[PDB]
């Protein structure tokens, strides 16, 4: 029962995972083995994993979409946040982006209609300070 | 009794005793003795009758400091039994008893259970993939369960742990055991050992112990058809699962668990038995790769007297009247008196890999960095350790280790063969020392011989590391822990007559300019000869780090003749090997000097003038500005317990340590990797296995310099 964000295509990083999955009692290498493969499948951005363990240290992986805050960033096309949110803008968003972050986060939230999910993304990208137009 | 004197490598057994600090270890081997009729009574640590315990130190600390060997032959077979100090700070000694030894035994008592230096133990005795058995004992002790230690057991090191001999005891004091393959109660209550088929108050517990022996041992057999045989109901025959459990344990893949009574004598006549009869012989050991003087690889030799000549000493021991008495490990050939034999010292070039500041190969001593050495000596009489007596032995064949005194230059671990056919066995591993211990001799004369007993120190220890410091001029001793730094010191202080005072270890520190500055340096001496007059006006700016000494000449009009620049160019360069820090001052790197104008005398300037002048410019120009002092920084590699992993890491946040990343050492340690300045590692090693019940484990490579922050 614990959710963790890890890139993509990169498996075992000694930091963040490793020493947090091996006291939960999770199996890390057939883990790793499959979220590589999915991942991979995806090829697009990291993601965060969340786990869930049984009383026979089975695990289940649910591999969510990726974070607002990535697909902003990329979306936005810079690489780091704004240091100082509504002071320093350093990038401009369109609604045509925000629509479809809103649509992955329509699959992703509990918003009931795309309109929802996209002021959710506009507060995140606010959050991030980055104009959305 | 008589000597235990074996013609043939199978029947002789080479086996180390391993396990926890005080684990009774002793007390067991005096009881094997006892039982192997050496001994007419079993002896006490406490009361210090035992032979194992018959060193100085071991009867001063009340438990093993050094490792010992005892030779007994039972039914024909001779075992080699090496007993081995239980603590961290002599794991070396461990290490060194593993390589000569062809299995592995654990003494643990069943009261306590099995710790994590235990477990480490049993790593160390598997990364060489020795055979393993485990031995539970202190039976005697009113907490002694021999069920719960077995289980920790089983669980512990997989399902290949699994019991050989059921005990059957009163819980106070086993009166005797269960033979789990032969159906058979061995009894002591009458103080006889009888053998008798057991009443049947453990009968549905004994079978169920031969199942799972059976079974698990039937596995490792190479018949599969066994395994459906005895799950299809059949029998299997008791000679074919000892030869089957014998041949697996040979094979490494198998841990066998005896109990014994080392106090009441229980079970030692049976013990000896499975020595005999279940422990891998040299032969079927897998012996260690031999190796040719020049670094080729050479075949392994068959453990055999008739084969090439091939032995290593092990041991070295210095005794004021015998003189060095040296035990030699023979695998191949045949060692006999009066004969020459080649002394390979270590062969250093197998051994060169890593050892941080020292650089440690074999037998250090600087005077005698790396070993490497080779010589032909003729050795004298044959002998066999007997405590301090020595019995004579005609000769030596091979499988078997012999103690040899009078030699002149023989040192452990060196590969003793023919002279016509130098070999090389492949060394042991050697624990790198960590603690280093900075001494002060009393006087020179100490000094003079500093350098010998060290030396020879290092050749009874190959795990002390000696270093001696050429910044700071310190003769510094690195020791694996408390117990290991203080037998260093006494051997030192005593054996070889040298008073030596512990002081503080100095970290070697250097300095550079921390900005641009001139200095104006005058020497105006006038003595009862020529008068001296010169006057460098040097300009000293920053370099970037390592750029080292730059020199840039702007004298304009020739003030200062030309034939004496290139002494103040020396003045500068001995003025920064000096320092320009005070009265201690480390030696400056990474600066360059310009010297742009000057004055000089017609009749009174001179090259040392110039040099003296041009050393005065560089220090004023050093207190024109401020100095850089750049400290080390030394990687450290540290393998501790997940669940203490905080605790280490807010130690080292305590200790300025920058974490570099936390790496899954396995499933239940992670391997910390981060760079500390030296500083704060002189005492790290004591307060980390306080950090870790001793689990601490670490090790430190130099890594760079950087300015103190
Ligand atoms: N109950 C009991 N105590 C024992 C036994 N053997 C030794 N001891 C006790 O344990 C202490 C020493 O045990 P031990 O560590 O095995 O001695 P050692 O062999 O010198 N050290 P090491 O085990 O590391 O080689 C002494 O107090 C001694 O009385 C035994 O069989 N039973």
């Amino acid at each position: 029962l614990i959710k963790l964000q890890i890139q993509a295509g990169q498996a075992n990083p000694a930091p963040p995972v490793g020493p947090a999955l091996g006291q939960h009692g999770v199996n890390i290498m057939e883990f790793c083995k499959a979220y590589n493969a999915a991942t991979e499948s995806q090829r697009g951005n990291v993601i965060p994993v969340e786990i869930t363990v049984y009383e026979d240290r089975s695990f289940t992986f649910a591999l969510k979409t990726p974070p607002a805050a990535k697909l902003l960033l990329k979306a936005a096309g810079v690489q780091k946040g704004s240091g100082e949110p509504h002071k320093t803008k350093v990038a401009k968003v369109t609604w045509d982006q925000v629509r479809e972050i809103a649509e992955t986060k329509k699959a992703d939230l509990n918003a009931n209609d795309i309109d929802a999910a996209a002021k959710i993304i506009a507060g995140t990208a606010r959050s991030m300070g980055i104009t959305v137009e | 009794g008589s000597v235990p004197t074996a013609e043939r490598p199978a029947a002789i057994r080479n086996v180390a005793l391993v396990g926890p600090s005080g684990g009774g270890k002793t007390t067991l081997v005096e009881a094997l003795l006892v039982a192997g009729g050496v001994l007419t009574r079993p002896g006490s640590v406490a009361d210090g009758s035992t032979v194992c315990d018959f060193d100085e130190a071991e009867i001063a600390q009340q438990r093993s400091v050094s490792l010992a060997l005892a030779s007994l032959s039972h039914n024909g077979i001779k075992v080699n039994l090496i007993d081995t100090p239980g603590y961290a700070d002599f794991v070396g000694e461990l290490r060194a008893g593993l390589r000569a030894a062809d299995c592995a035994l654990f003494v643990i008592a069943a009261n306590e259970t099995i710790d994590e230096p235990t477990k480490t133990l049993w790593q160390e005795c598997n990364e060489v993939q020795m055979p393993r058995a485990v031995v539970i004992t202190k039976l005697d002790h009113p907490r002694a369960n021999y069920d719960a230690a077995l289980t920790a057991a089983q669980e512990a090191f997989g399902d290949k742990v699994a019991p050989l001999y059921f005990p059957v005891g009163d819980g106070e004091s086993c009166k005797g055991v269960v033979g789990l393959l032969t159906r058979t109660y061995y009894d002591y209550s009458g103080g006889t050992h009888t053998a008798r088929p057991p009443d049947g108050s453990h009968d549905a517990a004994i079978a169920e112990l031969r199942g799972s022996l059976i079974e698990g041992v039937i596995e490792e057999s190479e018949d599969e058809t066994l395994m459906e045989r005895y799950l299809g109901g059949e029998e299997i025959d008791e000679a074919v699962l000892i030869a089957d459990l014998e041949k697996a344990v040979a094979r490494a893949s198998f841990f066998p668990v005896i109990p014994v009574c080392s106090q009441s004598g229980v079970g030692t006549l049976e013990l000896l038995d499975i020595i005999s009869r279940g422990f891998p012989a040299p032969p079927e050991h897998q012996l260690p790769e031999v190796f040719t003087p020049q670094g080729a690889p050479r075949k392994p030799l068959s453990c055999d007297p008739d084969g090439p000549l091939l032995a290593e000493v092990v041991k070295t021991t210095s005794d004021p009247y015998v003189g060095r008495v040296s035990l030699v490990r023979v695998f191949s050939g045949t060692i006999r008196p009066d004969a020459t034999v080649h002394v390979s010292g270590h062969f250093s070039a197998f051994t060169d890999t890593s050892g941080s500041h020292g650089a440690a190969a074999a037998a250090d001593g600087s005077t005698h960095s790396h070993a490497d050495h080779d010589e032909d000596e003729r050795i004298g009489t044959l002998s066999f350790p007997l405590g301090k007596q020595q019995r004579p032995a005609p000769t030596v064949v091979a499988g078997d280790i012999c103690a040899i005194g009078r030699l002149s230059r023989a040192e452990t671990g060196d590969t003793l063969s023919d002279k016509t056919d130098p070999l090389v066995l492949r060394p042991w591993t050697m624990p790198d020392p960590l603690l280093p211990i900075a001494v002060a001799p009393r006087a020179k004369t100490d000094e003079d011989k500093l350098s010998v007993g060290l030396q020879r120190l290092a050749a009874e220890d190959p795990t002390l590391r000696i270093e001696q410091n050429p910044e700071t001029h310190q003769i510094v001793l690195w020791c694996m822990g408390e117990a290991h730094a203080a037998v260093v010191l006494d051997a030192l202080s005593r054996r070889y007559g040298v008073s030596v005072d512990t002081v503080e270890l100095r970290v070697p520190l250097r300095e550079t300019f921390a900005g641009k500055a001139t200095g104006h340096g005058r020497h105006v001496k006038q003595s009862g000869g020529h008068g001296q007059y010169a006057v460098c006006d040097i300009e000293v700016e920053p370099l970037p780090e390592g750029s080292g000494f730059e020199f840039v000449d702007k004298v304009v009009g020739g003030a200062v003749p030309r034939q004496f620049i290139p002494s103040v160019e020396k003045g500068v360069r001995a003025q920064m090997e000096k320092g320009v820090t005070g009265e201690s001052g480390y030696p400056v790197v990474d600066i360059r000097v310009t010297l742009f104008d000057g004055k000089a005398h017609s009749v009174d300037s001179s090259d040392f003038a110039f040099q003296m002048a041009g050393a005065l410019a560089l220090r004023d120009a050093a207190a024109a500005t401020k100095i850089n002092l750049l400290e080390p920084v030394d990687d450290v590699t540290i393998v501790v317990p997940d669940d203490l992993v905080g605790t280490i890491m807010g130690d080292l946040s305590g200790r300025r340590g920058r974490v570099l990343g936390t790496d899954k050492h396995d499933a239940d340690r992670t391997v910390i990797k981060a760079e500390i300045p030296e500083v704060e590692l002189v005492r790290y090693a004591i307060d980390l296995r306080s950090m870790s019940h001793g689990a601490g484990q670490f090790r430190r490579s130099f890594a760079r310099y950087e300015p103190m922050p």
